[PDB]
């Protein structure tokens, strides 16, 4: 993975150039949203499960999905849906501390899509849940932070997508 | 990046960033400004850095621009100054990151290989490093240049 | 079932079922009228079984049918009896099958989870399925109540 | 894998209905046929050499496949083949006994279409021999187990095609 | 062949060949001549070696030529002398590659599943390669017979 | 793999024919190559580091490959690059010896045109560098040995397009 300053340098590298003035100004940048990441991180990070929590409700409960022959139906599938919830928030709450998405194109969205296809996951319905989990995480944890982890609640649908 | 390392292991570990790894972010910020500084300073006398380490590696180790020397003539002194400023830009890079992790990937994996292959002297090339050191320590501050001691030594220390 | 975990055995020593396994299966359909039977009572009364098991719970724990609690107001206590109406339903599947493989594949696995993240107090559940014990046990002869007894038993004490 | 009970448990699961009328008929059904099932499967597994070794003689011996240039060519190709007869006749007793094909598709027939096309095993001829061995076996077990038997070697060729 | 084996062993410890293995393989192909003429022999004479060593070995069985036996009748002991004729052939195929590889790869393999299939008498069968490699070695000069000799054991000692 | 000696022995194995005349000869031209082989497979060993060292020097080197922004940029790439010709050189050295290219196809050629694909290894490139490293090898080994080494360079060459 990269992060925002990493990810900088690479550009830098391949051109076979020292850091310069965009460059510079780029990482001058990162700095600056470092302690709101950190804040926002740990504000996530404190709400985990009642965030999912609230999604959840918001998004699936009382629905087809969690009734016989719904794919939430079973404990097992249930337990396996908020999981991927817990997933996409936590690694959403990384990629927002990197100010970069690379982590999600690395360890979440490779060959998901092919996977919830194979086993029948409605892709729709979780990007639904997704968006609601970024609405509930906004309001937690503000408009600027929540602007930020929008980014990669986004990411995350269009690679599933 | 400490920033990346922190998240590779929380993953690695299924959880978020401990209060101690996010503090740690938090300091690591902090002091972006004065590492961004510490690598413009070595940015902007590039140049000279690597011209004034090259004049005294040369002294230090005459049989490489000697005959038979694998920087032997203006072709080879040249690429072998190349290699010096190639490795300045590795640690002005290692310097804004706060690690030295962009110099091992970009410079130093198998970086043995490659230099036995070419036939280049290695503990001269470590040489080169001091040098570049001794020229760009003195540019900076005794804070800046203690600091930035650490990215030269790595180097030196892994040439190998 | 028997059947198939017999199967899954033999498959995994690559053999034949033994002489064993074979006449455990013969006994296992063998004593198929009896558990149908027990199941085709539970599923007659399952409305009674668990409107009464639903009364007798919210006398124990009255906490989740009061404001604050899990259970509280129509919707959430007829959401509380769908559960219930839910474990019977798993729990005849069990008794045909002979063990409680069908109840856990589609009630238990991950039940923690599920429950913890709705808020929902899992003690007050196991108290639940052991009202339906109760309630069900009544309706069946002091042979066919020990026999179903070890299902809402596995349910109670995998209610963790 | 399934056997007859817990494939209909999973049909009402689906539904989320209690075992009506039709299931309960079909697990009567099942448990009627119990012991032939298991008398069946005994003598299928006292004969298991024998039945291979009829059914191989009958389709593919004295033949181009047992002579330099045929599949069953070489003593390892021989035994090979001979092997991938045990397990069709002992997964489809296993079938049997189950009364579910869904352990053939489950640890048999998964990519076996593929792996046989790769290393040029025939098809048509492996078929020839299964059909064989059912031939075989109902002489062995009788009309009726001869005829459930079948379901599942008929099962497994299907899947070979 | 040794040069397989070299290269195989040579490969798996990332490297090239060791001068001893080298060396192997110089004074195999050296050898080269001498084994090509042994198989030779061997080729020229199969006919004769297969009957009288199928006549020697019913003699010594005559069980399996009885009523009852696997090689009864015209048609099974013309397919026995077949499988003879077939091993003798392999047995040529070693004595070119310098060692018992091509053997097992073709014959041996599984050889026991195959004849227990077919309900021929596997020790019968390591008769009849003790009866060619007797009639074999009779064609043959003392060193030859020798050289030959290890590749009809292998047979005979793997007959299992 | 095969060499030239059970190469033959297979030809003959399939159509279940002794060795003929035809075959007799073959495996006599071999044992006749034996030792010119072996010299050849010596003095390559020997020379491995500089083949290498020189062929990379003739086809790579002071070009865009190993410029930022080229596949042998990073001491990693340059590393892995000249490791890949290691690799060729070790392989091509036991072909030769074994008078049969079967371990190129093998150990070598499995799936590699489909990962330098997936990595952005330049195909063309790595094939310039090979036919380099044919030239140093047959100035170093003499015209008959590097016309056989030369076969399996190019075999290798032929599995990358
Ligand atoms: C929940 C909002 C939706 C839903 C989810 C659902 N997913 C699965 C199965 C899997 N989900 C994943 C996804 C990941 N695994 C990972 O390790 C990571 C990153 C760390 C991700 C993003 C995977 C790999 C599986 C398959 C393996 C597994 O079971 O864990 C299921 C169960 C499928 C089944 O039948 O077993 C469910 C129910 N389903 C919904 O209905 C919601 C919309
Ligand atoms: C100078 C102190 C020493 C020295 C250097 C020297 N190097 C070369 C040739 C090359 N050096 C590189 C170096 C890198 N490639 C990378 O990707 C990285 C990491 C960013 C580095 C450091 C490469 C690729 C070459 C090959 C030439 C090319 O660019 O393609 C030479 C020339 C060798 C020759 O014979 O051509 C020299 C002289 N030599 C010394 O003796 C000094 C000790
Ligand atoms: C009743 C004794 C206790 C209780 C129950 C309760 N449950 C919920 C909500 C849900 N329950 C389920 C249950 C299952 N899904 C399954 O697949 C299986 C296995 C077959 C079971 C048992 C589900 C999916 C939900 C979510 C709602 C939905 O159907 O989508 C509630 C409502 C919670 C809420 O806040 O909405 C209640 C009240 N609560 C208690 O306090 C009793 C102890
Ligand atoms: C025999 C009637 C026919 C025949 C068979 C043949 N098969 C193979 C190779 C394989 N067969 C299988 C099949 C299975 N493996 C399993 O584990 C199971 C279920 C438990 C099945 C159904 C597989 C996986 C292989 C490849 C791996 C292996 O070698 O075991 C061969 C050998 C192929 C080779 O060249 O190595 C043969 C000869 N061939 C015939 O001619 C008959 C018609
Ligand atoms: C003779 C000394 C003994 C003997 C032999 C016997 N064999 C068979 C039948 C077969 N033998 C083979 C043998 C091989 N197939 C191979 O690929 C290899 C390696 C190259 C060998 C050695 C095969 C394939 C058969 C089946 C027939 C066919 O060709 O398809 C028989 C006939 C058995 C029958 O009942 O038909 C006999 C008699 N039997 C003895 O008792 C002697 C000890
Ligand atoms: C060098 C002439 C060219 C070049 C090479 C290059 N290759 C890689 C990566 C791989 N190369 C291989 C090839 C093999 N691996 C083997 O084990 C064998 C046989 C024993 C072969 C032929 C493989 C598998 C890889 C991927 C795994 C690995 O890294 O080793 C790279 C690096 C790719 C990367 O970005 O990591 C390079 C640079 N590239 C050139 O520019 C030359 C033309």
């Amino acid at each position: 993975m990269q992060d925002a300053i990493t990810a900088v340098i690479n550009s830098s590298d391949v051109q076979g150039k020292y850091l310069d003035g965009s460059a510079m100004e780029k990482l001058k940048a990162y700095f600056q949203t470092g302690e709101l990441r950190v804040r926002a991180a740990t504000t996530i990070s404190a709400n985990a499960a009642e965030i999912v929590k609230d999604a959840v409700a918001k998004s699936l409960l009382y629905s087809d999905i969690t009734r016989p022959g719904g794919n939430m139906y079973t404990t097992r599938r249930y337990a396996a849906c908020i999981r991927d919830l817990d997933y996409y928030l936590r690694y959403s709450t990384y990629a927002m501390l990197a100010g970069d998405p690379s982590i999600l194109d690395e360890r979440v969205l490779n060959g998901l899509k092919e996977t919830y296809n194979s086993l029948g996951v409605p892709v729709g319905a979780t990007v639904q849940a997704i968006q609601a989990m970024k609405e509930v995480t906004a309001t937690l944890v503000g408009a600027d932070a929540g602007k930020e982890m929008g980014v990669y609640f986004d990411y995350i649908c269009s690679g599933l997508s | 990046s400490i920033v990346t390392k922190s998240i590779v292991n929380a993953d690695a570990e299924a959880r978020y960033l401990s209060p101690g790894e996010l503090d740690r972010i938090k300091g690591f910020v902090t002091s972006g400004e004065r590492r961004l500084r510490i690598a413009q300073v070595l940015t902007e006398s590039r140049e000279r850095i690597v011209k004034q380490a090259g004049d005294q590696l040369f002294q230090k180790r005459p049989d490489v621009v000697s005959p038979g020397g694998n920087a032997y003539g203006e072709e080879m002194t040249a690429t072998c100054l190349r290699d010096m400023d190639y490795y300045l830009r590795l640690i002005t890079y290692g310097v804004v990151a706060g690690d030295v992790t962009p110099i091992e990937e970009i410079g130093l994996v198998g970086v043995r290989e490659m230099y036995n292959s070419l036939g280049t002297p290695i503990p001269a090339v470590a040489e080169a490093v001091r040098c570049m050191k001794s020229v760009a320590s003195s540019l900076l501050s005794g804070e800046d240049a203690a600091e930035a001691a650490s990215y030269f030594d790595y180097v030196v220390g892994a040439m190998q």
